[PDB]
């Protein structure tokens, strides 16, 4: 296989969103203290949510024949037919 | 907020190890308007 495979997969495997913000941004809903469980449990659930738009973005990005970096057209072109498909909120 | 995290995250799932800025942003609210959703829905059961 190739080391941009290697490097792709090494990226995915540990990306993940900075805890300090999940923090501040559920806190700002709740109005209070939150696990670090229920910090981490929805860095998962975002970061597949993040997953599923990328994939319905890139599979419009080429059936529009077009070509990445993904486009902010294609970016809502996705949101839309996974709201459709209902797959996400 | 993710600008950074959430650029290697796009890398990571087929876009290219560079997305355009602009794009990334989009992705940022879409993000932090799910967590939201999410955080209502929770606190809802």
């Amino acid at each position: 296989f190739s080391e941009e495979q290697l490097n792709r997969y090494e990226m995915y495997r540990r990306s993940a969103f900075p805890k300090a913000a999940i923090k501040r941004l559920i806190q700002s809903i709740t109005g209070t203290s939150v696990s670090q469980n229920v910090v981490i449990a929805m860095s998962g659930i975002s970061k597949v949510f993040v997953g599923e738009v990328v994939e319905e973005a890139l599979d419009v990005c080429e059936k529009w024949g077009e070509m990445p970096p993904l486009q902010p057209k294609h970016m809502r072109e996705a949101v839309r037919r996974l709201k459709s498909k209902g797959q996400i909120p | 907020l993710f600008s950074k995290e959430l650029r290697c995250m796009m890398y990571g799932f087929g876009d290219d190890q560079n997305p355009y800025t602009e794009s990334v942003d989009i992705l940022e609210d879409l993000v932090i308007e799910f967590i939201t959703e999410m955080t209502h829905k929770a606190m809802s059961i």
